[PDB]
DNA sequence: ATCGATGTATATATCTGACACGTGCCTGGAGACTAGGGAGTAATCCCCTTGGCGGTTAAAACGCGGGGGACAGCGCGTACGTGCGTTTAAGCGGTGCTAGAGCTGTCTACGACCAATTGAGCGGCCTCGGCACCGGGATTCTGAT
DNA sequence: ATCAGAATCCCGGTGCCGAGGCCGCTCAATTGGTCGTAGACAGCTCTAGCACCGCTTAAACGCACGTACGCGCTGTCCCCCGCGTTTTAACCGCCAAGGGGATTACTCCCTAGTCTCCAGGCACGTGTCAGATATATACATCGAT
């Protein structure tokens, strides 16, 4: 149903993220590498969150599932627990 | 016409003062739904769940870019290259 | 007849709820039994840490001329304090932003 | 009945900054922080009781867990606050 | 009197490598590995039971904890082994 | 009263189901433990042990040795991608390191 | 008693770097390595002594060191028994 | 028949990556451990296995750090590791200076 | 220096929507009392940690020459930044509809508990084979020619 | 290509000490019965997640042009490596002592469990004021001269 959605992470958005990281000049090959890195990270988080959702017999991924998935990857997130 | 680097420094200052999300919401939501199709079909998402995913992803990428910038400055460059990202992820222990 | 009920928080001179912390300790599967003073000690520690963070965030808000604390002020308070940053190193504050920081070598000649 | 720490956090804020308010998003951040620190201290204290073949969690386990988890000067003042609270409570 | 996994590790070794022995230092490594993995899986199963307001750890929690903790193809074969063992156990 | 059978033999396992059940009860993990949870846990532990032992035995044979030492366990773990991912933050005592020299340091020509 | 950090000699640091695959070592590396090792050891020993004191013992055991390493994400195999 | 610079270093790399023995002398390391621990509690006793475990952890940590430092040095087109490389590796790891 | 373009900082007014306070009730916290078993304490024993000494030899320390590697400077060519005109789709507001999350009740299967029994696993003793160490011959590899 | 010499590999003999097997016994796992409640399942409420449409406008996109920068090359010199000699201290063994860790027994006081009671803390409601937006305008900053 959905295809080529990683392109939706556009080059200006990646540039903005790198600006917040303090980067001054960006190589043109950075954008595809960043897209791949983001896809890997998202795949790992979403896999754990969906495992939590399946365990609960739910069909909806809740924010608590995402919080627990992040927590178990050593990336604790504040502000979504309630 | 400004010299190359002035606008970049202004953009750095502007985006380091603010706290809003830098990725557009609808494309990220579509990406999240596409990725989750490989794990379970007909999955629904709370809006707060997608927002949590976006916050985590943007924080992760910004931190990665900070480390990448350090690696680029180590090689006496001002331009970040894919090898800088690879080195930073390798030192962090992330999967290649 | 029964004496007037006195909260365990007020007995220990605390704002944080001693009884709720006791109930959470009993039901968390942490141990078979919970001592009388463990909830008091835990509540005092939690209240102290909350006070430290709130004080730093209030200072950050006042310096910004704001009268309300938002997640940005909490992030500024945590990241600018060496010990709090060491305790909350692996944590992401949602809408907290980053510390403004530009490398010296990147600055104009 | 969705329990939280908002009322006690608000009381603490009014103690340290009587003039200053807090937004709801920042209150959620505070709730997450309190829950996280509770989980950390309780887990360390549970491990300490299990390591020493004890079935009870006392204020000694809490103090040792605080010494293990909190850095530097944070641990000293937190230990002082906990000891003061326990002493005051023991004297009613 | 200190319990360990040496006799079952040796039985498994004789099943997979009949002619191969093992030194005591390697046996200590193996015991540490078994205890570490047991603790990881039990902690994740306890968290899963707590998250869903359940008071029982069953094979469903062990299976989910395995899927969470083991990587890639390790999780698939471990899940298959666990299911086969439980099926054999309940039939007998 | 029948001839008593170990639960491990019923499940066809070498690892002890009863000891795993007792360790789960002693653990402070949950109020109750189901009947199949120790069997499942024992089967998983046995499978992981067998995988590591098979790889370590192959490493020992490749070195013309008949006894597994910590070096062989380290070589088995670090050469297998899944096991390396599982045991990534683990230090094997007396295990050493994988032989690996960066190609840029090799002699020219 | 006093000057023990110099007991970690230059040839020992060279051996550790050789096991890490290092071909050439700058002369300023030895002092930096001594500082790094001192910090690491101080953290681990502080945690282990806290574990020892909680048990009201006067002797640091290997189990204390294993727990101290474990709580720093440095899990150590082969000393648990 | 003097060996060129780098040949003996490569031989040493091969030798020390093939072996598993400890590379720090035991008696100086034990003195270091006892000296450091004195600042936390006086009149402390140590099991021999405790000191052995500490030494194993320390050597493993330093070897991993030297691997990351070597990668940092190669990133800057050098073959010599320098204190800046150790500092960068420790900073990217998230360890404290 | 120097003036121009311009993005940014300061001053004041408006409003709106989110924070701060008030109310009812109910459900979680407090007081009282009893039982029992967890833990504190004292005595004991024996093991394992610390200290000392002598030797002897491997390792560490020191000195020195040299070559190779770090670093600075320069040239060049290309790839990135910036600005502008066009197009694309994100965001928002509104509506409709249904999947499914959350809650309640019923009931039965399943897991805790207890007492008796027995066989698995532990600790201690003994032996013999895997591994290490040595010595000598063969091959490899390195560096200068 | 050549050839000398150091390093390494291989092959065999010796020995020693640790892994592996055997036996007694004791205590942990097993069996059988009972009963209490956790959770599985069905049913109902009504929330919120999804789909669709239309409009607006900001962001994204594509192109052109210039120059800043990455990278390759060369020269210099200094600082690391390799090696021989002297010193020093680690390691090993052997002996002594006593400190403190593990165990057992005894007692009591601290915590769980139950019941009763009541007042704290949470959903609902609503007003007023903190900050965002708007506009005007000073002003510091860049950058070519």
């Amino acid at each position: 149903v959905l295809r080529d959605n990683i392109q939706g992470i556009t080059k200006p958005a990646i540039r903005r993220l790198a600006r917040r990281g303090g980067v001054k000049r960006i190589s043109g090959l950075i954008y595809e590498e960043t897209r791949g890195v983001l896809k890997v990270f998202l795949e790992n988080v979403i896999r754990d969150a969906v495992t939590y959702t399946e365990h609960a017999k739910r069909k909806t991924v809740t924010a608590m599932d995402v919080v627990y998935a992040l927590k178990r990857q050593g990336r604790t997130l504040y502000g979504f627990g309630g | 016409r400004y010299r190359p680097g002035t606008v970049a420094l202004r953009e750095i200052r502007r985006y380091q003062k603010s706290t809003e999300l830098l990725i557009r919401k609808l494309p990220f939501q579509r990406l999240v739904r596409e990725i989750a199709q490989d794990f379970k079909t007909d999955l629904r998402f709370q809006s707060s769940a997608v927002m949590a995913l976006q916050e985590a992803c943007e924080a992760y990428l910004v931190g990665l870019f900070e480390d990448t910038n350090l690696c680029a400055i180590h090689a006496k460059r001002v331009t970040i290259m894919p090898k800088d990202i690879q080195l930073a992820r390798r030192i962090r222990g992330e999967r290649a | 007849a029964r004496a007037k009920a006195k909260t365990r928080s007020s007995r220990a001179g605390l704002q944080f709820p001693v009884g709720r912390v006791h109930r959470l300790l009993r039901k968390g599967n942490y141990s078979e039994r919970v001592g009388a003073g463990a909830p008091v000690y835990l509540a005092a520690v939690l209240e102290y840490l909350t006070a430290e963070i709130l004080e730093l965030a209030g200072n950050a808000a006042r310096d910004n001329k704001k009268t309300r604390i938002i997640p940005r002020h909490l992030q500024l308070a945590i990241r600018n304090d060496e010990e709090l940053n060491k305790l909350l190193g692996r944590v992401t504050i949602a809408q907290g932003g980053v510390l403004p920081n530009i490398q010296a070598v990147l600055l104009p000649k | 009945r969705k329990e939280s720490y908002s009322i006690y956090v608000y009381k603490v804020l009014k103690q340290v900054h009587p003039d200053t308010g807090i937004s709801s998003k920042a209150m959620g951040i505070m709730n997450s922080f309190v829950n996280d620190i509770f989980e950390r201290i309780a887990g360390e204290a549970s491990r300490l009781a299990h390591y020493n073949k004890r079935s009870t969690i006392t204020s000694r386990e809490i103090q040792t867990a605080v010494r293990l988890l909190l850095p530097g000067e944070l641990a000293k003042h937190a230990v002082s606050e906990g000891t003061k609270a326990v002493t005051k409570y023991t004297s009613a």
